[PDB]
């Protein structure tokens, strides 16, 4: 799926793969591909090398190369997101989250059908009106 | 495997040396007299760097033995011109090639 | 050669010889085009061009030979992209305007600055003394400036001669004088060699009055023959296409600034609420819908400038820019005594031609009326061309040019019979597209170019040429299917578009199912990738597509594989290799995103119980030994070498024990994935309970427990210390037991401590104890 | 569920954060649908008037027969293309465009005066004569016959052009259409009509349930109007309106020829085919009601589906009424020995409960 | 399904059987039956329920009959007896007999209607009802049973006049061509020329009639008439293809090519045969070219025999006709263009060397290059 990636970052993954050029198949081996992550910076474990290689020979083509690291780089996504939590609303500084501000949340993104927003209070456990920014989206899943 | 009639004499003093582009203006005819190639038809001097396996053996040696500004006739035997396979659709198998070559410039 | 005007037999034979010359180099045969230059030289193909005493048949043959040898490949390459507009986002592009100046009068069509990407024009110099093999690409070179000058001069002279109605047209007839000369001019204009002054001069010959830049009657008023009229209609249609391209580049030029202003206004409007939400909380709720809406919908509802319903948040000073540009564009398109416009000129010429005489050529009538329709529907050209428009930034221009060249090469073998020399070319083209980053960055451009449809048609041709007589070119099918699977994996919309070809892919689904190592490279695999993990596309599946796979699987479970029994494998009465592939597609159809599709699983289960032969020869019921006894017979066949092999690695030898095990691990996998989700069973849905009951009756619990209880083969250490590990693909596999657990959980379920402990002690403790002992150094 | 709610809000980037070229590409596709597709200009009546004009032909020194004007040439080309034998009626841009142009040329569309109504009737007759005087009446029959019972845009325009030239119960066009069929003994026309009726769609409850689940669970509505349930209601309505127009005015000749074709080698009973389709659409409407019977409220997606089905049923009932109005004993006794009663008995149940 | 006989499996012995088959047989000529009434006068009258009649298979000239062992089997005219060959149409399975009805003299009363009416075939003497064996295209065997099954209703579809005439021409041509082939085989086996019969005036007349029959429409006709004639030509070509009548012409050509020249033919045969050898070869080639011209299916079924045809291209007596057939095949069938190889192309080229400058050879070479807009690079 290309939705996880962007046209901006997908460039750098090409010039890194173009470092060995020669129509992709040539000189791209298990040890050779272990070096392209070194250009990026992430430092995978030795087990993390062949555990992904065999999931899709030695020679890895670019469509295989993209489809591989696409699934594993959807990560450290809360490093930028944590900034977004306190910026969307409630900059008054009192620290009390209002229920009125929560009305921007129900807005059905493709459904346009109501009264399930009321259930969103019901599925929120009253365990100690006040629900934390990061937490409101967190405890429901996993 | 190629001898040479000069048709028009050259300077006789300068000859192609190694790694030098030779500019020729040739016309190649079969033994029976049927033309198959001519740079004059395309109105374009033919350039090739000598000793470098860009053209056929016979043309290579004939241009090598050529002098600057000369006009000469080159006779290339099949062994030094397309062999027994020939050029598909142009040169029949086991054909002797006759060339009307002029060395315009050496570069 | 001028003596052939009185020798009619040599004339006819030489005319047919010229036709054979044109045919042997037809459709981009550059190697033969170069060879034909040794037989018909450039001086010959200029003297025959200009000679006025030449026979008409020879004149027409030589004009056709010149174009076919020299000007037929690039003209076709350019025509195949004439309907596609890729406009780079550049400073020279940004300077394009609809009209030359304040006076909103159309410029001469063709003259101007056009920045849309265009196929590259490259030629090879013919030379039979060189021994290089790189000259057989690209057409042989020709003097295109001498050709332009001669063509213009001859067209002027022919126009002057025809107006006098002389008794000696060149070639003997007006048809032999104008038709081939106008064909050459049209080919040159299509290739685009004419520039500025030459096009201005030739537009005056086409129509002196309309194209009078600010007595003499041009070609359009000459009482032309019908074949001449057909070529004039083609020329006029190209002239109209030139106007469409200018109109569609001018839209992008304005769109740059309009989008910049719109984005700036949206950022300003977002900030002005981000710093003022505390004034009113109610307004922010209805103001942040735009910022939470998808980017396409954002601009769709920002583009409600028209009418008066007017709920778009865009301000009036940005409104009145698009409102004025649209009015100017409509004025350009002609949607409001002297025509003064190409549109009016064509609209008059077509009607006048049709009302002067009865046209005897259906093709001429069709070309005349399709042009009149274009003139009267100027807004209908934009609605067809704008979807085929894509804008790219300056950095991607060269890469997009390379991708377009590869696509043009791919398109060009749709008109040739597939062979060995074409296999390499197109495998190379597909590989270059795969290694091209634009193919991933811009899936919308790729879909608009329709490469998926081109590969579809190519593979259709390959399958048609060798379906009944055993598959030919299997490497072509493999590459085309891998490309289409990657195309699905690029984007969700690509998967949706690729879904539209499910019917044919299911028609030809048994192409390479039994061929080893050709997995992921099959039309069935393409069909599976067209629906993998797409809930909408899985719910869009129809039943008729589903009975087809069930029919094929029934045929496989009832019928043996001719190719395997011909290679010598023991002749059982069914096809374990082909059945697993059909079961996998049904798995992908009934399971999506970790949840069962209730509208497809209930249909698949009913189809499989209507056709009980789909369950394999051991689950028929009449004489079947069950499932545990079925996969214990395979765990002996796989060890018996006379029953597991072809009886004289995996790419050449199919393991007949592992194939049956994989079939009986895929069938139960599919049947466990077709089990209803437990929220429905807890709610008590009658259909869900019935489906679960049927699935539970299909497979006994003991037949599932025994398979889990079946032991594994551990790798062993020899006297050297080398690891003697038996092959995975030849024996019983742990992945084969993953289906039993899934079935036992989704259909039967674990709800009682006694059975839980029983299953543990009999099947799970041996596996965990054999796995924890493999944690040594060599066996890790 | 869980995936849909969380990834959209945060991963979604506003338009002003996108690169310039991507936003321009989105604009190029939005602007089309919003403006270019929604720009309408009316040129059909002038185009056809210009095409039907004999241009200086009597002044021309031809010394020959009357030359056919461009409109006649166009109609003759379209008729010859249909008359040419082919395996399948090939898709035709030119025919699709011009069969819409000439169709729109014949309609040009509080209580108007009698003079105004007669003005509109005379203009209607003249506009229809502009076409059927040049062979358009025999061309729509040939295209339907060459369709060979396959639904498509090639038939969807032919049936609308026939309706346009038959509006108001045009007796002249009816006579021309009957004369052509009786002269050519065209069995293919009636066979293609039967095939089109058999290929006409009905209410699809399974497709409706699948679409409803897709919309409810949050997957985006791919198509604007959900035109998979009752796939082509407009085509069915046009097909039956064409047949009603063929018999409007108590045309006892078409009323008897649609039932039995005396001169043809084989006969297809269009009267029985119409009532068979009526029974099928009744069986669809009854099931689609039974789905909603337990539910208290019918949503808009269901209400519009009922509307689309009821419009088709009303058109079929009107066509059946026109089949038998006037003393037409053959048609009356053919419907009296058919499954018409089995459809009326179900429509009565639906009317008694839904009302 | 249609009550028909097995296709051209080269054996009349097993073609003499009947069965039920569906699909494309309903438009072929071997599913055609002629109903002949047992009266000479007023034999074109309306057929009534219980009226005795014979059933004749058009393409074989044989009559439906019941055997001694209660079997359905087609047999010849000289053996077809009323006792064995007599069937009736009855409205229902009712055991009541029709009885003795007075024979009308006239058109009569219209009783049995095409398609709408339901007929039941029953033998006149034995009274058995014609039903299927119901056990193993389809090959559902048609047999004779005491009461049959409930689904034993047969409707009637009237064949077109053109279809019936083509079906009878098929039989009239296959009989004469089989006689000619048998005579040529006897001559090869050295039977005396006087003793063996060689139909050669009849063959010449039939070969002229067949080419007249397969005449492409002229260009002066109106569009509708031209298209109707093209449709009739297409139907005739298809009907002659489905009866294996291309292979019969091929057999005649092959058996006539065993003689080098007219004198060689007239040595074994007579001279009234001898001067009519080139003419028969040319007529056979013209008929072969007319049976396939414009028919993609006929040209595609000729791909297998395309190699055989080129093998005689160098012959002077056959070059023109063989080249015409080659051009007709190549211009139509892309599938037969894949059969042409290097040896075939070289033979066609050497035809130019040995025969001179013929533009028709260049036309064939052009057709070998591009077919239907697709270029064959090889």
């Amino acid at each position: 799926m290309a939705d996880q990636l962007t046209e901006e970052q997908i460039a750098e993954f090409k010039e890194a793969f173009s470092l060995f050029d020669k129509d992709g198949d040539g000189t791209i081996t298990t040890k050779e591909l272990g070096t392209v992550m070194r250009s990026l910076g992430q430092n995978p474990t030795e087990a993390e090398l062949q555990d992904m290689i065999n999931e899709v020979n030695g020679t890895i083509d670019f469509p295989e190369f993209l489809t591989m690291m696409a699934r594993k780089m959807k990560d450290t996504d809360s490093e930028e997101e944590i900034r977004e939590a306190f910026r969307v609303f409630d900059k008054d500084g009192n620290g009390y989250i209002s229920a009125a501000e929560l009305r921007h949340v129900m807005t059905n993104l493709g459904e346009k059908l109501t009264d399930e927003e009321v259930d969103e209070m019901i599925r929120e456990a009253d365990i100690d009106g006040q629900v934390n920014y990061e937490e409101f989206v967190q405890m429901m899943t996993a | 495997g190629v001898e040479i009639e000069t048709i028009s004499p050259g300077d006789g003093r300068t000859f192609p040396k190694k790694g030098q582009t030779c500019v020729v203006h040739y016309t190649g005819m079969l033994q029976n007299g049927k033309k198959f190639d001519s740079s004059r038809d395309r109105n374009k001097p033919f350039k090739f760097r000598i000793g470098k396996q860009e053209v056929i053996k016979g043309f290579e040696e004939g241009a090598a033995q050529m002098s600057l500004g000369q006009r000469a006739k080159l006779t290339c035997t099949p062994d030094v011109a397309y062999g027994a396979t020939g050029h598909p659709g142009v040169i029949p198998p086991n054909a002797t090639l006759i060339f009307d070559v002029e060395l315009l410039n050496l570069e | 050669i001028l003596e052939l005007t009185e020798q009619e037999e040599l004339l006819k034979f030489h005319y047919h010889t010229l036709r054979l010359y044109s045919a042997v180099c037809a459709l981009g045969n550059h190697r033969v085009a170069h060879a034909l230059c040794s037989h018909v030289d450039e001086p010959q193909l200029l003297y025959a061009i200009e000679n006025k005493y030449m026979p008409g048949l020879l004149r027409a043959g030589y004009y056709d030979l010149l174009i076919d040898i020299h000007l037929s490949s690039y003209a076709t390459a350019r025509l195949m992209m004439n309907n596609e507009y890729i406009v780079p986002m550049t400073e020279e592009t940004k300077s394009i305007t609809l009209f030359p100046d304040e006076n909103k009068k159309h410029g001469l069509p063709g003259i101007g600055l056009s920045t849309s990407l265009r196929p590259r024009m490259q030629f090879s110099s013919p030379s039979f003394v060189s021994i290089s093999n790189e000259c057989y690409q690209y057409s042989p070179e020709f003097p295109l400036d001498i050709l332009k000058s001669k063509t213009i001069q001859m067209l002027t002279e022919a126009v002057k001669e025809g107006s006098l109605h002389a008794r000696d047209p060149v070639g003997g007839t007006t048809e032999f004088l104008f038709v081939p000369l106008i064909k050459l001019f049209y080919t040159l204009l299509i290739m685009g060699i004419f520039h500025n002054e030459d096009l201005k001069h030739i537009l005056q010959l086409i129509e002196p009055s309309v194209f009078k830049e600010a007595p003499k009657e041009g070609l359009l008023q000459m009482k032309l023959p019908e074949p001449v009229k057909l070529q004039m209609c083609l020329l006029l249609q190209y002239l109209c296409d030139c106007q469409v391209r200018h109109r569609i580049e001018a839209i992008v030029a304005f769109s740059d600034d309009f989008v910049a202003k719109l984005q700036d206004n949206q950022r300003f409007r977002y900030n002005e609420v981000m710093q003022a939400l505390n004034m009113s909380a109610a307004l922010t709720a209805r103001k942040t819908k735009e910022f939470r809406s998808p980017p396409q919908e954002q601009i769709n509802m920002l583009l409600n400038f028209k009418d008066d319903k007017s709920e778009c948040p865009c301000p009036e000073e940005i409104r009145d820019q698009l409102l004025d540009f649209h009015e100017d564009l409509m004025t350009h398109c002609g949607i409001e005594k002297k025509s003064s416009t190409l549109q009016q000129l064509i609209s008059e010429t077509m009607v006048r031609w049709a009302q002067e005489s009865v046209i005897e050529d259906p093709e001429l009538v069709r070309a005349m009326f399709v042009l009149l329709h274009r003139q009267y529907d100027g807004i209908g050209g934009l609605v067809r061309a704008l979807p085929k428009t894509y804008t790219i930034n300056g950095v991607s221009v060269e890469d997009t040019i390379n991708l377009l060249a590869s696509l043009g090469q791919i398109r060009s073998l749709l008109s040739v019979r597939m062979g060995k020399e074409e296999e390499k070319l197109m495998i190379r083209g597909l590989g270059d597209i795969m290694n091209n980053k634009v193919f991933y960055q811009h899936p919308n451009l790729m879909r608009a170019l329709g490469m998926h449809e081109t590969v579809m048609e190519v593979m259709v041709n390959v399958l048609g040429g060798g379906e009944s007589k055993e598959i030919t070119f299997p490497k072509m099918v493999a590459n085309c299917c891998r490309f289409l699977c990657y195309f699905c994996r690029i984007s969700r919309q690509n998967q949706k578009a690729m879904f539209d070809h499910l019917s044919y892919l299911l028609e030809n689904s048994s192409v390479g199912l039994a061929s080893p190592a050709m997995r992921g490279s099959t039309p069935l695999d393409v069909a599976a990738a067209s629906v993998m993990d797409n809930n909408e596309l899985a719910l869009a599946l129809r039943e008729p597509d589903l009975e087809k796979v069930v029919r094929y699987l029934a045929g496989c479970g009832l019928q043996s594989c001719q190719m395997l029994v011909s290679k010598g494998y023991p002749d059982i009465g069914w096809n374990p290799v082909e059945g697993e592939r059909y079961l996998d597609f049904l798995r992908f159809a009934v399971f999506c995103n970790g949840e069962s599709v209730e509208e497809n699983a209930n249909v698949v289960v009913r189809l499989l119980i209507r056709r009980p032969e789909c369950f394999g020869p051991a689950l028929r019921g009449e004489g079947g030994n069950g499932l545990l006894a079925a996969m214990e017979e395979a765990i002996k066949i796989a060890e018996d070498p006379s029953r597991d092999g072809p009886s004289p690695e995996e790419d050449d030898t199919i393991h007949m024990g592992n194939a049956i095990m994989t079939f009986y691990s895929a069938l139960i996998d599919l049947l466990g994935r077709c089990a209803p989700e437990m929220h429905l069973i807890h709610a008590g849905k009658g259909e869900a309970i019935r489906i679960r009951s049927i699935l539970r009756s299909l497979i006994p619990l003991g037949d599932l427990v025994g398979v889990i209880s079946i032991a594994f083969q551990m790798p062993t250490i020899a006297k050297d210390g080398n690891v003697v590990e038996p092959d995975m693909s030849a024996g019983f596999c742990p992945d084969h037991k993953a289906a039993m657990v899934l079935f036992l959980d989704r259909v039967y379920g674990i709800e009682v401590q006694d059975f839980l402990l029983h299953l543990l002690e009999v099947g799970f403790l041996p596996d965990l104890r054999a796995a924890a002992s493999l944690d040594t150094a060599a066996l890790s | 569920q869980r995936k849909r709610a969380v990834v959209a809000c945060f991963r979604m980037a506003p338009l002003y954060n996108l690169p310039r070229h991507r936003a321009v590409n989105l604009f190029l596709q939005g602007y089309e649908k919003s403006w270019i597709e929604t720009e309408e200009h009316y040129f059909e009546d002038k185009l056809i008037e210009d095409l039907a004009k004999p241009g200086a032909e009597p002044p021309e020194e031809d010394e020959g027969t009357k030359r056919v004007d461009p409109l006649h040439q166009l109609i003759l080309l379209f008729s010859r293309t249909a008359l040419t034998e082919k395996c399948k009626l090939e898709e035709d841009f030119l025919y699709m465009a011009y069969a819409d142009i000439m169709a729109k040329s014949c309609h040009d569309e509080e209580v108007k005066s009698f003079e105004e109504k007669e003005m509109e009737k005379q203009k209607l007759l003249y506009q229809q004569a502009r076409l059927h005087d040049r062979g358009a009446a025999e061309m729509v029959l040939q295209t339907i016959s060459a369709s060979k019972g396959e639904t498509g845009p090639m038939v969807a325009a032919t049936l609308k052009l026939g309706i346009a030239i038959l509006n108001g119960g045009n007796s002249t066009v009816q006579q021309k259409m009957l004369d052509y069929l009786k002269e050519k003994k065209d069995v293919g026309f009636f066979q293609s009509l039967a095939g089109l009726m058999q290929s006409c769609s009905v209410l699809d409850l399974n497709a409706f349930e699948r679409q409803n689940k897709a919309e409810g669970l949050g997957m985006v509505t791919e198509e604007g109007s959900g035109e998979k349930v009752l796939q082509d209601d407009e085509f069915t309505c046009d097909l039956f309106r064409f047949l009603q127009l063929l018999c409007e005015g108590h045309n006892s000749d078409f009323q008897n020829y649609l039932r039995t074709q005396t001169g043809n080698n084989t006969t297809v009973n269009i009267i029985i085919s119409t009532v068979d389709y009526l029974l099928r659409v009744q069986e669809s409407i009854s099931d689609f009601y039974w789905y909603y019977s337990g539910k208290d409220v019918i949503d808009e997606q269901g209400q519009r589906n009922f509307s689309k089905a009821i419009q088709v049923a009303k058109q079929v009932f009107n066509t059946l009424t026109e089949y038998i109005q006037g003393p037409c004993t053959g048609n009356q006794q053919s419907l009296a020995h058919s499954r018409l009663w089995d459809a009326v008995v179900g429509f009565l149940h639906v009317f008694a409960h839904m009302q | 399904e249609c009550l028909t006989v097995p296709s051209g499996e080269h054996g009349e012995e097993q073609r003499r059987t009947v069965h039920y088959e569906g699909g494309a047989v309903s438009v072929h000529a071997r599913s055609l039956w002629r109903l002949e009434t047992l009266r000479v006068a007023w034999s074109g009258s309306h057929i009534r329920w219980g009226q005795p009649f014979r059933l004749r298979h058009v393409t074989t000239g044989k009559y439906l009959s019941l055997m001694e062992d209660k079997n359905l089997l087609l047999m010849d005219k000289e053996k077809a007896d009323v006792k064995s060959t007599a069937f009736t149409f009855r409205s229902s399975k009712e055991k009541l007999d029709v009885g003795v009805r007075k024979e009308v003299d006239g058109m009569g009363t219209s009783e049995i209607k095409y398609g709408d009416s339901v007929c039941y075939i029953q033998h006149v003497d034995t009274g058995l009802w014609l039903t299927y064996q119901s056990v193993d295209s389809i090959q559902r065997k048609a047999i004779m049973h005491h009461e049959g099954h409930m689904d034993d209703g047969i409707s009637l579809s009237r064949s077109q006049h053109e279809e019936s005439r083509t079906a009878r021409v098929i039989r009239s041509t296959v009989f004469l061509f089989n006689r000619f082939i048998r005579g040529l085989d006897a001559l090869s086996k050295k039977a005396k020329a006087s003793t063996v019969d060689l139909p050669i005036e009849s063959v010449s007349l039939s070969l002229q009639d067949l080419i007249g029959y397969f005449h492409p429409p002229d260009e002066h006709l109106e569009h509708e008439d031209k298209q109707n004639r093209l449709r009739a030509l297409k139907n005739r070509q298809n009907l002659f293809q489905e009866e294996g009548m291309i292979n019969l012409v091929l057999e005649c050509i092959d058996r006539l090519h065993v003689y080098s020249s007219a004198a060689h033919f007239a040595d074994v045969a007579g001279r009234e045969a001898g001067e009519s050898w080139k003419s028969i070869l040319n007529s056979l080639y013209e008929l072969l070219a007319a049976l396939i011209r414009g028919n993609r299916k006929n040209c595609a079924q000729f791909s297998g025999s395309l190699d055989w045809l080129i093998s005689r291209l160098e012959r002077l007596e056959a070059s023109s006709g063989i080249l015409e057939v080659l051009h007709c095949v190549l211009v139509e069938s892309p599938e037969a263009l894949n059969i042409i190889k290097e040896g075939h192309i070289k033979s066609i080229i050497s035809l130019l060397d040995k025969h001179g400058r013929n533009h028709k050879v260049l036309d064939v070479l052009c057709s070998l290059c591009v077919c239907h807009g697709v270029a064959v690079r090889s």
